[PDB]
């Protein structure tokens, strides 16, 4: 009951899906062959971890996941990887030719050749669910598959599954490790098309995850493996309430009620702490107050922006590990007197708290230190619109000269789709301004 | 409750329709662009056959 | 992800031959086709250029209207590794006449060439596209080369087409009608190729004479071209982006797809980067500081601090911001390959879509109008069935190409 189906699209979505499912297996004591000795109910069960894992008669715990990419090289590594026995071959779908960082190719030319197959495979997983709750879609904004095919899939899922919840984990482009100059085009196009089909989207700025690995883990030039193992911790903290039980456990859907005041204002800012190397965690245990204070340090945000220059509409704290309410309430009291937490005048100023008692896990051989407690803050702040403004400005620079637009027109798109998408982003930027103004 | 049913079915309906128009306009535009390309390459062949015919004259 | 290679004309076949010698060595391939390398990285991307009795045969096609140049390929080094059926040659020759290559002596043979293309392409799991080596100053490489591109685009309209085009220079002039063959072939490349890398002989000659201090043979000029072509294809041939993804990010406007190559050294990362961006290391006779970069792609080879490469490429951009258009953010892409070239501990190759390339088209247009103003040597063309309008059309199209490069050189963000 209350099953969740994860969909991983394009390189970024797939490689992040690898990190997440490896981490889930470690958190639940699931072996690379899918065996879970601690699970005494063979063939099924309604345990909390069954929201993400189905069970076979042979005792294999199979992720409720689908990996999709328009070229095979990234998903081949999953087929021959450490967790090859974890996934049924039909959950790994591949084409032959990628989208070439072209939204049009991912949404139309190439994507329309595999979309029916992808939906058929998603349908098979949903038929195994006694009470499907919703989908989790992992993708990049910049890739042609991450942007184009994801938009097509989200549109098709709305048709085949009504208003069943769909959550996004979206990789916001960082020029540094980016290989696409047309990344702004693909970002605006996919955001516009998915906006009405997504209920909640967690953006992850690669540049923010990049700086956290350079500053906090002392990695000179982080790799995707470095970024994805940190991103998986955030995803784990967000999904932990669905995979684990607990008295003080607060379901993600309950946070979502507070995080989304209007359908289009569904982009929460995520902040995570602690991110510490082993060398620094040695003989230094970070308390509840320390990791909580770190949530309000902008250097720990998943998206580059300044909440201190914006207004809050919601503040959620997702703790996991050795944490009790007494300490949390004490730490929040301190922060309420030392920080500039300005709320809009039409929303209460309370902080919503959840505590999962299962401690955090780390991938063996990784750079992240194993800590006893951690926290993820989900806040709805107007400051996240800064990420839209930076991306919309780059869009405008290139589109004024119609740079690269012929690649999109050649695949069948029209200039009207560009202007239409850019106007939608303009309205979204205006929407975030309107919610911040005081009432009359 | 029937109003909630109606709005969900209308959201499904509009999505299916708007997507159908998108995938048709794109199919028509791409086929036209690719038809013009092959048509220009046909005029090069027509011009080439007229070059070889102007030589033997 | 296979690529189909094509060599056409005297220049095209000698440049292509050198190219296969260089990459064959890098992948541990001997002149007979066997693999005797020490690294598995040499074979991970081997299928991009080679087909598999536990042998590796270049996916190449040699074309020429005379057997002279191609016969020297079979006897030369690595001459037997090629597939004998992929040799397609005539006899009458082209006589350094574009009309003969594009209409007469070339159109008769073009069909048999396409047959070899179809056979090679049907053996591809997923064909990326094609690359052509040829010159624009001759007759076969220019005339028949442009023809073959138009004919391949008919059967493979959705495949990427690249060309390594050698531009004519009076400093190495083999003929006087070269300004005609170049302006006529440029008229074609503007319409039927996705990326064209302008290998200017004037630049190769000035690099051999001034820098290398060779008071220069075609073998010296080609030693530069083989190093340039090896660096360009590095990202394709070693693990660590397909032809379409590359073209999508390097070509902001369809007609402006002519690039300036660069190589260094002709040693630290700062020194290597500064030399690579110097006008003296450009394989095209154009000064980039007389225009602006629309896009740039650079590849570093060798064991070198990647963190240092990132900082040095951000440094050059910041200190030379005026030579990069502001309306294309993040238009410089860089890669690093752990495997160095041969004989170098670390090198760097770069390709730029710069508005300064108009200087190259201004030089070819001046040599063209100087002859077309008096109708010199026009009988070699009208005698094959051409008219004067076709010459003026090619002139007007290449003049418009210069105007467009200037339009975007002057464009501003505000
Ligand atoms: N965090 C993170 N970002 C990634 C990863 N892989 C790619 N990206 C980002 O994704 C963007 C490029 O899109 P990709 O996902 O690589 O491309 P794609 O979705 O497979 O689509 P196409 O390759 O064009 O068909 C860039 O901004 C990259 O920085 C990854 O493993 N982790
Ligand atoms: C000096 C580097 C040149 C190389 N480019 C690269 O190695 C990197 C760094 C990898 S990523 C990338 C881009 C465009 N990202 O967005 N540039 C390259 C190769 C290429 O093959 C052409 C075929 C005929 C032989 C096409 C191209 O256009 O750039
Ligand atoms: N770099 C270089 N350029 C060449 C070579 N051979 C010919 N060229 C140039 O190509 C032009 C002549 O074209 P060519 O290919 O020889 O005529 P074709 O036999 O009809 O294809 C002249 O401008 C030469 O400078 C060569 O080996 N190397
Ligand atoms: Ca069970
Ligand atoms: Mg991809
Ligand atoms: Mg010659």
């Amino acid at each position: 009951m209350r099953e969740c189906i994860s969909i991983h699209v394009g390189q970024a979505g797939v490689q992040i899906g690898n990190a997440c499912w490896e981490l889930y297996c470690l958190e639940h004591g699931i072996q690379p062959d899918g065996q879970m000795p601690s699970d005494k109910t063979i063939g099924g069960g309604d345990d909390s971890f069954n929201t993400f894992f189905s069970e076979t008669g042979a005792g294999k715990h199979v992720p409720r996941a689908v990996f999709v990419d328009l070229e095979p090289t990234v998903i081949d590594e999953v087929r021959t990887g450490t967790y090859r026995q974890l996934f049924h071959p039909e959950q790994l779908i591949t084409g032959k030719e990628d989208a070439a960082n072209n939204y049009a190719r991912g949404h139309y030319t190439i994507g329309k050749e595999i979309i029916d197959l992808v939906l058929d495979r998603i349908r098979k997983l949903a038929d195994q669910c006694t009470g499907l709750q919703g989908f989790l879609v992992f993708h990049s904004f910049g890739g042609g598959t991450g942007s184009g095919f994801t938009s097509l899939l989200m549109e098709r899922l709305s048709v085949d599954y009504g208003k069943k919840s769909k959550l996004e984990f979206s990789i916001y482009p960082a020029p540094q490790v980016s290989t696409a100059v047309v990344e702004p085009y693909n970002s605006i196009l996919t955001t516009h098309t998915t906006l009405e089909h997504s209920d909640c989207a967690f953006m992850v700025d690669n540049e923010a995850i990049y700086d956290i690995c350079r500053r906090n883990l002392d990695i000179e030039r982080p790799t995707y493996t470095n970024l994805n193992r940190l991103i998986s911790q955030i995803v784990s903290s967000i999904t932990a309430s669905l995979r684990f039980d607990g008295a003080l456990n607060v379901d993600l859907t309950e946070f979502q009620t507070n995080l989304v005041p209007y359908p289009r204002i569904h982009f929460p800012l995520a902040t995570y702490a602690p991110v510490i190397s082993a060398e620094k965690a040695y003989h230094e245990q970070l308390s509840v107050a320390e990791i909580t204070n770190a949530c309000f340090e902008p250097a720990n945000q998943m998206v580059k922006c300044d909440p201190r220059h914006g207004k809050y509409m919601a503040c959620c704290l997702l703790y996991r590990g050795d944490v009790v309410p007494k300490d949390v309430n004490a730490a929040i009291a301190t922060i309420k007197t030392k920080r500039s937490i300005q709320f809009v005048d039409w929303c209460p100023t309370g902080f919503k708290v959840g505590i999962n008692y299962q401690p955090p896990t780390v991938v063996p051989g990784g750079d992240l230190a194993k800590v006893q407690r951690a926290v993820c803050m989900l806040s709805n702040t107007t400051a996240i619109a800064e990420a839209w403004a930076r991306l919309d400005h780059k869009f405008d620079l290139m589109y004024a000269k119609r740079a690269f637009v012929h690649w999109y027109v050649g695949e069948g798109m029209e200039e009207g789709e560009f202007s239409e998408a850019r106007e939608d982003m303009a309205a979204l930027e205006k929407d975030y301004e309107e919610v911040g103004v005081d009432s009359v | 409750i029937q109003k909630a049913i109606e709005e969900n079915n209308n959201f499904i309906k509009m999505a299916k329709e708007k997507l159908a128009q998108k995938m048709e306009s794109n199919k028509e535009n791409r086929e036209a662009h690719l038809a013009a390309m092959l048509e220009r390459l046909q005029e090069k062949d027509k011009h080439a056959e007229e070059v070889r015919k102007n030589k033997e004259l | 992800r296979e690529i189909v290679h094509i060599q056409a004309g005297q220049c095209g076949n000698q440049i292509g031959a050198k190219f296969w010698e260089v990459i064959s060595d890098e992948h541990g391939i001997d002149p007979t086709g066997s693999y005797h390398g020490d690294s598995d990285l040499q074979l991970e991307r081997i299928n991009v250029y080679y087909n598999e009795g536990n042998k590796y045969v270049p996916r190449a096609i040699l074309v020429d209207l005379e057997p002279g140049t191609m016969d020297s390929v079979r006897s030369g080094p690595f001459g037997q590794i090629f597939r004998p059926d992929n040799f397609v040659f005539g006899q009458s020759g082209a006589g350094n006449n574009w009309a003969k290559g594009h209409y007469t002596e070339g159109a008769e043979l073009v069909d048999s060439v396409l047959d070899v293309v179809r056979k090679e392409s049907e053996s591809c799991d997923c064909l990326q596209g094609f690359q052509l080596t040829h010159s624009l100053g001759g007759g076969t490489g220019s005339g028949m080369g442009t023809l073959l591109i138009s004919k391949i685009r008919e059967e493979y309209p959705d495949r990427i087409m690249n060309t390594f085009s050698v531009m004519p220079s009076p400093k190495v002039s083999d003929t006087v009608v070269e300004p005609y063959n170049a302006t006529l072939s440029v008229h074609q490349l503007v319409e039927n190729t996705d990326e064209t890398y302008c290998i200017d002989n004037e630049a190769l000659y000035d690099i051999c004479f001034r820098t290398l201090k060779l008071t220069p043979t075609y073998g010296d000029l080609n030693h530069l071209v083989s190093a340039t072509m090896s660096g360009v294809t590095t990202c394709l041939r070693f693990p660590g982006a397909d032809l379409r993804k590359l073209a999508v990010n390097m070509v902001p406007f369809p007609r402006l797809h002519f690039f300036m190559p660069g190589f260094a050294p002709l040693l630290t990362v700062p020194e290597l980067t500064q030399q690579m961006f110097d006008s003296k290391n450009m394989m095209a006779a154009c000064d980039p500081r007389h225009g602006r970069y629309l896009t740039v792609a650079a590849i570093f080879r060798g064991r070198m601090s990647m963190k240092e490469v990132d900082e040095q490429m951000l440094n050059v951009q910041n200190k030379n911001s005026s030579y990069f258009v502001e309306w294309i953010p993040n238009n410089v892409k860089t890669a690093v390959c752990d495997i160095p070239p041969r004989g170098l501990k670390m090198s760097a190759t770069f390709i730029g879509n710069s508005t300064a390339i108009q200087e190259l088209f201004k030089r070819i247009s001046e040599q063209f109008t100087a002859m077309f103003r008096r109708k010199a040597f026009l009988h070699w063309y009208t005698g094959e069935g051409m008219d004067e309008m076709e010459f003026t059309e090619a002139e007007s199209n290449m003049n418009d190409l210069v105007s467009e490069y200037q339009q975007y050189q002057d464009a501003t963000a505000d």
